[PDB]
C-alpha cells in the first residue's frame, strides 16, 4: 500500500548491506540513482537497494517501473545513510545497483540475498 | 606448456564461434541492425518427430 | 501390530488396578491427572537427495483416552466423595466427545461412567 | 637404520587418456584456470574422486551408525572449510555432487585473478610465483594454494612486493638512476 | 550503421505480417498499427505509398524475446495476420505492440499482467491500438478473466516464473482452440538455478507433453540472450 | 489489403535497379566488413523507406540534412574513405588484368 | 512547470512523448531531449548540465504523485 | 524451406559441458535384464558406476516394450515400475524405442543412453556428446563420460 | 597510547593494526586478522589491546607477547529477543570501544546498542539496547510531494522507517566503573558499572553538548579524597569519519566541557 513497497526488515537489511559492502570493494557496485537507470537499461543489473526515507520518496519511483518491465528484483531498505556507508562514499546514497559478473568473488552472497529478495516480493 | 595451451584455449574460443554462436555480451550502443545479414529460406531449429 | 496392542492393554490394565491401592488415587490430584489425559488426547531438492530404499496417532489418542476414562471411573466409585456434580462436571465435555468416537470399547467405558453419574 | 619415511603419489593417469571429449575437458579447464599441464587436473581428479568414494561408502552404511554420523560429519566439516562445500548443502549428497571446477575455483591462482589484484589467471599466477601475494602476514609463491573461507578476505599484496610500499625493483630504480646520470 | 537519414528497401518476411528493411545492415521491422509514434522509443522507418505515407517499426531482437526467435529461424510461428493471440506476461507494449502489428486490424491481442505499475502503460499503449485487450490481472487464476477471453489461436507466454508450466496448462484449456498454437519463452535461471540450462528445458518440455501439448520445436535465442529457448507446440486436446 | 506492399512499376527508374545491385554486391562496398553468403534476387514486391530516429538519439544515430540524399548511392558518394578505397582497389585490379 | 515554464516544460513532454516516458530516461538522455530547441539553454554549458537533472527530479514527483504540489519544484 | 539444425549450446566441441552430477539417465529394455543376469541393482549400480546420485528415466516406448513380453519377464517389469524410476511421455505414434531414444538425446543434451544393444550404441556414438552406459561383466561401465 | 609508555598503536583502514615506538621513530610490527576496517582501538597499561571491525561486527582483543587474539562476536537477533519479550534494531556495526579493565570492555553499535564484555566470555555479557534513542522521523510535509495530509502519512509507514541513534564516542575512565557515551543525540550520558562488573546502568546525562560528539576525553584534579572531573568532548557538525549524517539543528562546531565535582 505505501509507495514504498516491499520493505526489508532488519534481518534482511543486514544481510543486504553486507552484500553491498563487498561488491564496493570489488568494483561490482553502480551508486546512485541515474546509474542504476542505465544499468536497467544495459540488462547488467543483478538487483538494486532503495532507501526508503529518500527525500521525497518520489524520486526513486520511476526504478521500479523499469525494473517490473525487465524483471530484476528490487528492496527497499530503510536508511539512506546507513546505505550510504555501506557504498563506501562519503554522501548518502538513496540507489545503488549489484552489477551482474558472472565471474565474481562474492557469486555465491549476490544469490543468497537475491533468492531472498524475490521471496520478499 | 602453460603458454601453449593458452594460445591453444584462446584459439578454440575463435572456432568455436564460427561453429555456433556464443553470447558476447548483449548490446553495446544503439542497435545498428545485424551486420552480417538476415538469411531466408533458413531455420536452425531443431524439429521434434 | 493388534498382538502388540494387547499386549499393551493388558499393561495398562495392570498398571490400573495398582493405581486403586495408589494412595494417590484418594487425593484430588488425581482428577487434575485424569483432566490432563483427556486435554492431552483431545522436486529439486529430491533431485539431489539420494535414496535407496525401495497413522498411529489416532491410536495413541484413542489409548490414553480409554485409560483416563478407565481411571475415572475407578476412583469415583471407590471414594464416594469425588461422585460430585462440581468435581466432575468439568468431564462432562469430554464424556460428549468420547460418546462419539469411533472406538467401542472408550465408548463402553464411556458408558460405563455415565451410568455411575446417572 | 633409520625407520622409513612414508610417501605417497599425489594423483593417477586416468584410463582413457586419448579420449576426444576428455582431451576437451583438459583444454577448456586449462584455458579457464591457467594450469600448466594435465598433471594438476589428474592430481584434482585423483582427490576428488578418493572424497566422492569416501563419500559413497558412507551414504551406503545405515544412518545414525557411529562411523558414518563421525566421518561424515568431518568430511562435510572439512570441505566446508575449504570452501568448496557450502554452509546450506551440508550433507554427503551434495558432496557427491562436487565437480572438479570446485576445486579449481578455490586455487590461490584463481582467487588471485577474481580479487581484482590480476588482470588474467597467468597474470596471476605471475604474481604469485614471483613473491608478492600474501595470505594474511605469510608470503605465497604457490599457485596451487587452497584458500580456506576465512583466508580469502585476507589475500593482499605483500608488504615486501614492490606494488605493496616497499621500494620499486631493481629495472625501476636502474631506468630512474641512467635517467638521472 | 542504421542512422536516421539512410534509406532502406522493405520486403514481406517468409512469416505473414513481418517485414525485413534490407541495407548496410538489415533490420527486422513490422508495419506499425498507429502511425507517427513510437511505444518504446524504436527506430521507424517511413514509406510513400500512393499518396499515403505507412509508417514501419524496427523490432529489436534483444528487448523482445519473440523476435530473438525469428532471428533463430524458427519454422513455424502461429502467430499470423487475423489471428486472435492470448499474450501471458505483458510486462508493457516493447512486444505487445509488435504481436499487435502482426496480427492486424483484423486480430486482436489478449494482454495478461499482474502488476499494477507496468499494467498502467499497457492500458495506455492500449489505447493507441484498438485490438489490444489489456487483462491487469494474475494469469495463475485464469477463471478471474474468463469472461474477457474467448477462443484463442495461438498462446504465447513470457511469464518469467518458476512453475510457469502450470499458469500455461490452465490458460490452454479453457482457451486455446483444438490444434491450437503454443509459443513458450523459457529462462532457465527462474526454474532452477542450480541444474544447468539443458536439463531445466527437459524438465519443462515434459510438463508440457504431460499438459496434452505436443512440442513442435525449441529454439535457443542465443546470441541475443543467455540461457533462454523458446519452445514452439501444438495442443492436442483429445490425446497427446 | 493493409499488409500488401506496393509493386515496382514496369520501366522502372535508373535508381531504383541499381539501389538493387548495391544490396545485392553489399559484401564487396567495405573491406573491412563481411555477410552471410546469400543468393539474392530482386523480390516481387517491395518499397524504398526513409529512417526516423528518435528524439533522443540526435546526437548518436542521425544524418545531417545535407549528407541526406535521394538513394543510397550518392550517400556512399558522400563517405570519402569508401571512395579511397574504391580507387585503390580498382587500380590493382586493372594493372593484374 | 514552475522549474522552468510552462511552455517548455510542454514542449519537454512534447519530446519524451508522455509524463512517464521523460521520468524513466536518465539525467544525461532528458538534456539531450531538449537539445534541439535549446530549452534547457563552458560555464553555460555547466548550467545546463545541472539544470537537466533538477528536470530530470522534477519529472519524477509529478508522475508518480496522483495530486502533484509545487513544494519540491519551487525548492528546486 | 531449408534446415540445418543448430550445434547444442551446451557441447564445447565433442566436450558435454552440462552433464554433470546428478545424471539423468536413459533405460532401454534390454539394459533390465542384463541387470537382473548379473545380479547388479539399478539404482546402486548407476551410482557406484558414476559415484553419483543417478536417476534413471524410462520412456512410454520402453514401457510400453516391456508389457508385451510376457510372464517370462515379470521380475523386470516389477523393477521399472520401482518408484524412484521417473516416467517419460512419447509423442510419437510409433512404439519402437530406438527411434524414440535416438530422437530424445538428439535433441537435449542432458541424458545417459543405458543400453546393451550394438545397434543402439552405435547410432549413439555417431551422436556427439552422448555419454554411453552398459552392463558388462560384474557392473556397469560408462564410455563417454569425461567426469569419472 | 598504551598508559605510562611510548608504545603507539595505530588502526588503519587497510584491514591493519600497526605498532610503533615513539621514542626510537619506527615501526615495530604490523598485525592481521580484522575482515574490514579497524575503526577505533584502546589500550591500557598492559599490552592487551582491543579493536573493533565496523561491518564485521567482531572485537578483537590482541595479546601482543603471545602473539595471539581473542575473537567476540554479538550474536544478537531481533527474532529472538521479541520472542523472550512475548522496537528493537538488528546490529549493523560496531564503530566505539573502551577499556574498562584489563580483563573488561565496553562497545558501541550503530544500532545503539552499548555492550559490555567480558575475556572469558566470547557472547555479551550485558547489552542495553537503544542507549540514545530513535531518531526523529521525517517530516510528513517533506517526505512526500503529494498534497493530501493522509498520503504523506502513510508514506512514514508508521514506525517502520525510524531508525536508532549512533554511538559516535564511548570512553571510560581507566579502572573506575563509569563510562561515558555520546551521539548526536544533543546530551552525553553518564553510565556506572555495577560493583559486580555484571551490568550498568544510567546515572545521569548532560544536556550541554550539541552536534555530533567524535571524541570523549576525561581529567582530574585535586585530592585523592576529593576529586573534580572534567569531560572534554569535541562536537563537530559532521560525523568524523564522513558528512553522511544530516545536517542536526542547533549543532556547532566546538569542545564541550563539563566540570563535575564529588560529594557524600
Ligand atoms: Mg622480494
Ligand atoms: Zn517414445
Amino acid at each position: 500500500n505505501p509507495k514504498a513497497f516491499p520493505l526489508a526488515d532488519a534481518a534482511l537489511t543486514q544481510q543486504i548491506l553486507d552484500v553491498v559492502q563487498q561488491a564496493a570493494n570489488l568494483r561490482q557496485l553502480k551508486k546512485g540513482a541515474n546509474e542504476a537507470t542505465k544499468t536497467l537499461n544495459r540488462g547488467i543489473s543483478e538487483f538494486i537497494i532503495m532507501a526508503a526515507d529518500c527525500e521525497p520518496i518520489e524520486i526513486l519511483l520511476h526504478l521500479p517501473l523499469l525494473c517490473e518491465d525487465k524483471n530484476v528484483p528490487y528492496v527497499f531498505v530503510p536508511s539512506r545513510v546507513a546505505l550510504g556507508r555501506a557504498c563506501g562514499v562519503s554522501r548518502p546514497v538513496i540507489a545503488a545497483s549489484i552489477t551482474t559478473n558472472d565471474a565474481s568473488a562474492i557469486k555465491t552472497q549476490i544469490y543468497a540475498v537475491k533468492d531472498k529478495i524475490e521471496t520478499l516480493l | 606448456s602453460r603458454v601453449k595451451k593458452r594460445k591453444k584455449y584462446q584459439k578454440a574460443q575463435k572456432k568455436l564461434k564460427s561453429v555456433r554462436a556464443v553470447y558476447s555480451g548483449g548490446q553495446s550502443g544503439v542497435y545498428e541492425g545485424e551486420k552480417t545479414g538476415i538469411k531466408k529460406g533458413l531455420t536452425r531449429s531443431v524439429k521434434f518427430k | 501390530n493388534l498382538r502388540n496392542q494387547n499386549k499393551l492393554s493388558e499393561l495398562l490394565r495392570r498398571y490400573l488396578l495398582g493405581l486403586n491401592h495408589n494412595s494417590d488415587s484418594e487425593s484430588e490430584s488425581i482428577l487434575k491427572f485424569c483432566h490432563q489425559l483427556f486435554q492431552e488426547s483431545e522436486e529439486k531438492e529430491d533431485f539431489f537427495l539420494v535414496n535407496l530404499e525401495s497413522s498411529n496417532s489416532l491410536l495413541l489418542n484413542s489409548t490414553l483416552q480409554k485409560f483416563a476414562l478407565d481411571l475415572l471411573r475407578n476412583v469415583i466409585t471407590r471414594h464416594r466423595s469425588f461422585l460430585t456434580v462440581s468435581h466432575l462436571e468439568g468431564f462432562i465435555p469430554f464424556l460428549r466427545d468420547s460418546l462419539l468416537s469411533e472406538n467401542e470399547g472408550v465408548v463402553i467405558s464411556t458408558l460405563r461412567i455415565l451410568i455411575t453419574l446417572i | 637404520p633409520r625407520a622409513p619415511r612414508t610417501y605417497s603419489k599425489t594423483y593417477s593417469t586416468p584410463k582413457r587418456p586419448y579420449e576426444s571429449s576428455r582431451l576437451d575437458a583438459e583444454l577448456k579447464l586449462a584455458g579457464e584456470f591457467g594450469l600448466k599441464n594435465k598433471k594438476e587436473i589428474y592430481r584434482i581428479s585423483f582427490q576428488l574422486s578418493k572424497i566422492r568414494r569416501a563419500a559413497r561408502d558412507l551414504l551406503t552404511r545405515d544412518e545414525k551408525d557411529p562411523k558414518r554420523l563421525f566421518e561424515g560429519n568431518a568430511l562435510i566439516r572439512r570441505l566446508v572449510r575449504v570452501g568448496v562445500l557450502s554452509e546450506d548443502k551440508k550433507k554427503l549428497d551434495y558432496v557427491l555432487a562436487l565437480k572438479v571446477e570446485d576445486f579449481l575455483e578455490r586455487r590461490l591462482q584463481t582467487q588471485v585473478y577474481k580479487l581484482g589484484l590480476a588482470k588474467s589467471v597467468h597474470h596471476a599466477r605471475v604474481l604469485i610465483t614471483q613473491r608478492h601475494i600474501a595470505v594474511g602476514k605469510q608470503i605465497v609463491n604457490i599457485p596451487s594454494f587452497m584458500v580456506r573461507l576465512d583466508s580469502e578476505k585476507h589475500i593482499d599484496f605483500a608488504p615486501t612486493s614492490p606494488f605493496g610500499g616497499a621500494r620499486p625493483g631493481r629495472v625501476a630504480r636502474r631506468n630512474a638512476a641512467r635517467k638521472a646520470e | 550503421g542504421a542512422r536516421g537519414g539512410a534509406k532502406v528497401v522493405i520486403e514481406p518476411h517468409r512469416h505473414a505480417g513481418v517485414y525485413i528493411a534490407r541495407g548496410k545492415e538489415d533490420l527486422l521491422v513490422t508495419k506499425n498499427m498507429a502511425p507517427g509514434e513510437s511505444v518504446y522509443g524504436e527506430k521507424r522507418i517511413s514509406v510513400e505509398e500512393p499518396p499515403t505515407k505507412v509508417e514501419y517499426r524496427v523490432w529489436n531482437p534483444f528487448r523482445s524475446k519473440l523476435a530473438a526467435g525469428i532471428m533463430g529461424g524458427l519454422d513455424e510461428l502461429f502467430i499470423a495476420p487475423g489471428k486472435k493471440v492470448l499474450y501471458l506476461g505483458a510486462a508493457s507494449g516493447t512486444s505487445v505492440s509488435h504481436v499487435s502489428d502482426v496480427v492486424g486490424p483484423e486480430g486482436v491481442v489478449y494482454a495478461v499482467e499482474f502488476s499494477h505499475r507496468p499494467g498502467r502503460e499497457l492500458i495506455s499503449m492500449a489505447k493507441k491500438r484498438p485490438n489490444i485487450i489489456p487483462i491487469i490481472e494474475d494469469a495463475r487464476h485464469p477463471q478471474k478473466y474468463r469472461m474477457l477471453i474467448g477462443m484463442v489461436d495461438c498462446v504465447f507466454a513470457d511469464v518469467a516464473q518458476p512453475d510457469q508450466a502450470r499458469i500455461i496448462a490452465l490458460n490452454s484449456h479453457m482457451f486455446l482452440k483444438d490444434q491450437g498454437g503454443v509459443v513458450i519463452s523459457i529462462k532457465a535461471n527462474c526454474i532452477d538455478s542450480t541444474v544447468d540450462a539443458e536439463t531445466v528445458f527437459a524438465r519443462e518440455v515434459q510438463k508440457l507433453r504431460e499438459e496434452r501439448i505436443k512440442p513442435l520445436e525449441q529454439l535457443t535465442l542465443e546470441p541475443y540472450e543467455r540461457d533462454h529457448c523458446i519452445v514452439v507446440g501444438r495442443y492436442m486436446r483429445s490425446g497427446l | 489489403d493493409w499488409f500488401t506492399l506496393p509493386k515496382p512499376d514496369d520501366n522502372m527508374r535508373r535508381e531504383v535497379q541499381r539501389d538493387l545491385l548495391l544490396i545485392k554486391h553489399r559484401a564487396a562496398l567495405d573491406p573491412k566488413r563481411h555477410y552471410k553468403k546469400q543468393r539474392w534476387e530482386v523480390p516481387e514486391r517491395f518499397a524504398i523507406g526513409t529512417i526516423i530516429e528518435d528524439k533522443s538519439e540526435f546526437y548518436s544515430s542521425r544524418m545531417n540534412r545535407k549528407e541526406r540524399k535521394s538513394t543510397i548511392l550518392e550517400t556512399l558518394m558522400g563517405d570519402e574513405a569508401s571512395n579511397k578505397y574504391f580507387k585503390r582497389k580498382y587500380n590493382e585490379i586493372q594493372e593484374k588484368s | 512547470s514552475e522549474l522552468i515554464g510552462e511552455v517548455i516544460g510542454a514542449r519537454l513532454i512534447s519530446h519524451a512523448g508522455s509524463l512517464t516516458n521523460l521520468s524513466k530516461q536518465a539525467a544525461s538522455t532528458v538534456q539531450i531531449l531538449g537539445a534541439e530547441k535549446a530549452l534547457f539553454r563552458k560555464n553555460k554549458g555547466r548550467i545546463s548540465r545541472y539544470l537537466a537533472n533538477k528536470c530530470s527530479m522534477a519529472s519524477r514527483i509529478d508522475n508518480y504523485s496522483e495530486e502533484p504540489s509545487n513544494v519540491f519544484g519551487s525548492v528546486l | 524451406t531449408r534446415n540445418i539444425p543448430q550445434v547444442s549450446s551446451a557441447l564445447f566441441f565433442q566436450y558435454n559441458q552440462a552433464i554433470k552430477p546428478p545424471y539423468q539417465v536413459l533405460i532401454d529394455t534390454n539394459f533390465i535384464n542384463f541387470s537382473i543376469q548379473k545380479k547388479v541393482d539399478i539404482v546402486r549400480g548407476m551410482m557406484d558406476c558414476l559415484l553419483a546420485k543417478c536417476n534413471p528415466l524410462i520412456t512410454d516406448c520402453v514401457m510400453a516394450e516391456l508389457e508385451k513380453l510376457g510372464p517370462k519377464y515379470r521380475i523386470a517389469l516389477k523393477l521399472a515400475r520401482d518408484p524412484r524410476i521417473k516416467r517419460l511421455s512419447c509423442s510419437h505414434k510409433g512404439t519402437y524405442a530406438d527411434d524414440c531414444l535416438v530422437h530424445r538425446v538428439l535433441q537435449h543434451k542432458c541424458y545417459i543412453v543405458a543400453t546393451n544393444d550394438a545397434g543402439l550404441k552405435q547410432r549413439i556414438r555417431k551422436i556427439p556428446g552422448i555419454p554411453l552406459m552398459s552392463v558388462g561383466g560384474h557392473a556397469y561401465v560408462i564410455e563417454k563420460l569425461p567426469d569419472v | 597510547f598504551r598508559k605510562n609508555s611510548d608504545q603507539l598503536y595505530a588502526s588503519c583502514a587497510d584491514f591493519k593494526i600497526r605498532t610503533y615506538s615513539i621514542n626510537q621513530f619506527s615501526q615495530l610490527e604490523i598485525l592481521y586478522g580484522h575482515h574490514d576496517i579497524v575503526e577505533d582501538i584502546s589500550a591500557l597499561a598492559m599490552e592487551r589491546c582491543v579493536t573493533v571491525g565496523a561491518r564485521d561486527r567482531t572485537a578483537m582483543l590482541w595479546k601482543i607477547p603471545d602473539e595471539t587474539r581473542l575473537t567476540f562476536r554479538g550474536g544478537d537477533e531481533p527474532q529472538k529477543l521479541l520472542r523472550r519479550w512475548m522496537l528493537f534494531f538488528c546490529e549493523g556495526s560496531i564503530d566505539v570501544v573502551s577499556m574498562v579493565d584489563d580483563f573488561h570492555f565496553i562497545t558501541g553499535s550503530d544500532n545503539g546498542n552499548i555492550c559490555l564484555w567480558s575475556l572469558a566470555k566470547k557472547k555479551p555479557i550485558f547489552t542495553e539496547r537503544i542507549a540514545h534513542g530513535i531518531l526523529p522521523e521525517p517530516s510528513f510535509n517533506d517526505i512526500s510531494g503529494e498534497t493530501d495530509e493522509e498520503l504523506r502519512k502513510r508514506q512514514l509507514q508508521g514506525k517502520k522507517l525510524l531508525q536508532p541513534f549512533w554511538i559516535t564516542s564511548l570512553y571510560a575512565i581507566p579502572y573506575s566503573n563509569v563510562f561515558i557515551s555520546g551521539s548526536w543525540s544533543g546530551s552525553l550520558k553518564v553510565w556506572k558499572i555495577s560493583d559486580n562488573l555484571r551490568s550498568f546502568e544510567l546515572l545521569g546525562e548532560l544536556s550541554g553538548a550539541k552536534g555530533v560528539v567524535t571524541k570523549i576525553q576525561v581529567v582530574e584534579s585535586g585530592k585523592h579524597g576529593k576529586e573534580k572531573f572534567r569531560i572534554l568532548a569535541s562536537i563537530a557538525k559532521e560525523h568524523r569519519l564522513g558528512r553522511w549524517i544530516a545536517n542536526v539543528s542547533g549543532a556547532r562546531n566546538g569542545i564541550y566541557s563539563a566540570v563535575i565535582d564529588q560529594t557524600g
